[PDB]
DNA sequence: TTGTATTTATTGCAATTTTCGTGCCAATTTCTG
DNA sequence: CAGAAATTGGCACGAAAATTGCCTTAAATACAA
């Protein structure tokens, strides 16, 4: 009794954001709290942020 | 008669009466004849395809058919027309 | 030996009703002079 | 403007088609006299 089937795929990329789980190779899992800015982040002696 | 009464077959095309299959015929050009369901679809076929303007009448459909050997009266395209309810040349034009 | 109670086999006929296509013609639309 | 041509469908034909109510037993078989 069924005559045809239609099938429709969607695509979404989703970002990161507050409340995403990331992980480490060594059982150290989190959950991110804030995405800070640039000009907050620690520095070094070059001025490269972490 | 008693057998094809109410039971259904199912064919690709989709579900069916098992009576609808008995139609009635009339006459066609070379001594054949041509049944009442065909005329149908034909007659649907002929009035979903004409100018929205200027509606095709009974007779316009009558001569139409009878260009293929179909022999149908007007009166018959009306009854067929009638049964498809399908509204009257003058209710179907359209600006 | 035959007459009979028992057990299968029988899913059709023949009236009677209903539906078929198509003609007559009145009522309503459309059209050209 | 308006008479005429065109369209539409109710009603009427005979014929065909479809239904519906019934013959509410005849013949083969095994058993008994």
């Amino acid at each position: 009794g069924v005559l045809k089937i239609v099938k429709v795929y969607l695509a979404v990329k989703r970002r990161i954001q507050p409340g995403d789980k990331m992980a480490g190779r060594h059982g150290n899992k989190g959950v991110i709290s804030k995405i800070n800015p640039i000009e907050d982040m620690p520095y070094d002696e070059n001025g490269t942020p972490v | 008669s008693r057998v094809t009464t109410q039971k259904y077959l199912h064919s690709p095309r989709g579900i069916f009466e098992l009576k609808y299959f008995f139609s009635s015929h009339v006459n066609t050009e070379g001594g054949g004849e041509a049944s009442s369901t065909a005329i149908r679809a034909l007659v649907k076929k002929l009035i979903a395809a004409e100018n929205p303007a200027k509606p095709l009448s009974d007779s316009k459909l009558t001569s139409l058919l009878s260009e293929q050997g179909i022999m149908v009266a007007r009166r018959t395209v009306a009854k067929y027309r009638e049964s498809l309810s399908i509204p009257p040349s003058n209710q179907r034009k359209q600006l």
